[PDB]
């Protein structure tokens, strides 16, 4: 399945990502250092750009 | 969709022809000096791989168009098609039954008092041929998508036919290529009769040696007394001159004509004997010519069928042309390899009663045949496996069976070639089934 | 130029879901532009040659 | 009342496994029974109108 | 002739209508959340 994510700040492909929340839609950003990431970028995603998370 | 493509892609220029012309002080390139547009014939001389866009010369907004659509057809054939021996729709297996000559007995009457009704079975050999190739070819024609590729209905219908011509030109090629595959199969199985030559490209002495061994070989294959020396089943048989075929490549024909058959006043005395069939070549290393009968190819047809279906969601057709056909080799034909490389001394050991069925406790005589290309001794070492209970073969091919033998035997005749640090074996195997008996107690003295 | 293609092994099992699949034709092409534009020039006086 | 549908993007790669996919239409029904049932009575006495 | 050519030659945009369709969420572009070929039409539909 998949769901809509709103990105958060300049996602780069192949980088480790982590989720958060704000206004509504789950926000995606690069995972913080020294922890467990949630998702891997498959493509570059702009700061406030909506996209899909392919679960 | 192809932004930056130059006309020079796989071009591996030995020189610049334009710098050869304009910097020609004097050479053969001087004749291309007064050509007004030599530099434009130099650019688009070979065609272009990727069509760019050309603007018009007078009004640069207009795009210069394609004015002609040439659609190249090709009609490939199979040269080996004449070796195909029919077609069968029903059944799968083919059974070649071959009767062989026997060994005479010395006349004695005193031995003949008891051995009258004692029978001797014929030396009948049997070879089986199944269905091997079972294939289909697949081609899609997206009709509505290809209407962007064409602006003329006559051209469009001719291209669609060229795809359908390309399916039949595929089934022709594989049928050529499977029938070469049998020859390179049968060579690597060690089943041809190797006659060692030197490479005929290397010398007109080595060429003239080849045609002498060729015409000697083809004459030996057709003798009335027959020969065991030229089969893989090693049976006494003969061939005919109308049956022989020769499968040389196109190299040997050119050195035959120019060097040998030219200066010869009588072409009937140096021509290759029998029918000569020209192919591109064999994929074995060292194998140059092959001399077979037409019986050596049992190539029959079981099925040829093209079937179509149309996809409505994706708007295309699919062309399933099905080829099911038997591609087998009769091992009863004379069939001669002409190998120019270094060969092993022994290529095949043949234990000619391959199928045997000995009663439990009963005897059996086995007879090993050796294909010696070094023409040397190569003593047969006998062996019996799989029935490791009490009994096995002698040293000269006599199978002994114990009374508790209950397992299908395997009788091995093995020629030890190679060096002492690493022997390599050439093995002949025959199977023995044990049909048991009765009327015996479990103990004796 | 329309080129020739491959063999697939017959399999009635895999032919249950692999109907209607796609196999692309092998097709190559070439494009030839107009190279030569030539132009020839001769004059005849026709009266001074008399 | 049949109703409109959505379009699907032409793709030969997704059409290969979906030749026989179903798509149920959008039909809505409505039902209308007889409601009114009445009569209009008028008496005309001739021979007194004459 | 003309190697380096983009379809956006000579165009300054007020916004991206490609991003306005994917990031709609009912913000007046909800009518273009269908139309499976909306990107292909919006790319070359200006000529």
């Amino acid at each position: 399945v998949s769901f809509t994510a709103r990105a958060k700040s300049n996602v780069m492909a192949y980088r480790l990502l982590a989720y958060s929340q704000g206004d509504d839609i789950i926000e995606i950003s690069h995972a913080a250092e020294n922890t467990i990431p949630d998702y891997v970028a498959v493509k570059d995603v702009d700061k406030g750009d909506l996209t899909q998370v392919n679960m | 969709t192809f932004n930056d493509v130059k006309t020079s892609l796989g071009i591996t220029e030995s020189y610049d022809i334009v710098n050869a012309i304009r910097n020609s002080q004097g050479d053969n390139f001087k004749s291309y000096v007064p050509l007004a547009t030599a530099n434009n014939v130099a650019e688009v001389g070979a065609g272009i791989l990727i069509n760019q866009t050309v603007q018009n010369d007078f009004i640069t907004s207009l795009v210069d168009r394609i004015g002609l659509v040439v659609i190249r057809q090709v009609s490939l054939n199979n040269p080996l098609k004449k070796f195909k021996k029919g077609q069968i729709p029903l059944g799968r297996t083919i059974e070649e039954i071959y009767t062989d000559i026997t060994k005479e007995k010395q006349y004695d009457a005193e031995e003949a008092e008891q051995k009258v009704f004692e029978r001797e079975m014929p030396n009948v050999k049997t070879l089986f041929h199944e269905r091997n190739r079972q294939g289909f070819y697949h081609q899609t024609i997206q009709d509505d998508s290809l209407k962007t590729a064409f602006v003329s209905w006559g051209n469009f219908e001719s291209f669609v036919s060229s795809i359908i011509n390309a399916i039949y030109n595929s089934a022709e090629v594989d049928e050529y290529e499977y029938m070469k595959l049998l020859v390179d199969n049968y060579y690597s199985k060690g089943l041809f009769t190797t006659v060692k030559i030197d490479e005929p490209t290397s010398s007109t002495g080595a060429l003239t040696e080849f045609v002498k061994k060729m015409r000697a070989t083809a004459r030996k294959l057709t003798l009335p007394q027959g020969s065991r020396d030229w089969n893989s089943m090693a049976v006494r048989t003969r061939s005919y001159m109308e049956d022989l075929h020769l499968i040389i490549d196109a190299d040997l024909e050119a050195e035959l004509d120019v060097d040998v058959l030219a200066k010869a006043f009588n072409m009937n005395r140096t021509d290759f004997l029998g029918n000569v069939t020209v192919i591109d070549g064999f994929a074995s290393t060292g194998l140059e010519a092959v001399l077979v009968d037409k019986d050596w190819f049992m190539v029959y047809d079981n099925l040829h069928k093209m079937e179509t279906v149309r996809n409505p969601r994706g708007l295309y057709w699919n062309y399933y042309y099905h080829v099911w056909q038997t591609l087998s080799v009769s091992r009863f034909a004379n069939a001669v390899a002409f190998v120019s490389g270094d060969v092993p001394a022994v290529t095949q050991v043949i234990v000619s009663p391959n199928i045997a069925a000995v009663k439990q406790g009963g005897q059996q005589q086995f007879t090993a045949y050796v294909r010696a290309t070094n023409a040397k001794d190569h003593k047969v070492v006998w062996s019996v496996e799989g029935g490791s209970t009490g009994t096995a073969i002698t040293g000269d091919g006599l199978l002994s069976v114990s009374g508790n033998e209950d397992n299908q035997l395997t009788v091995k005749a093995t020629v030890d070639i190679g060096t002492e640090d690493k022997p390599k074996l050439v093995v002949g195997e025959a199977v023995v089934s044990i049909r048991p008996n009765n009327a015996s107690g479990g103990a004796q003295a």
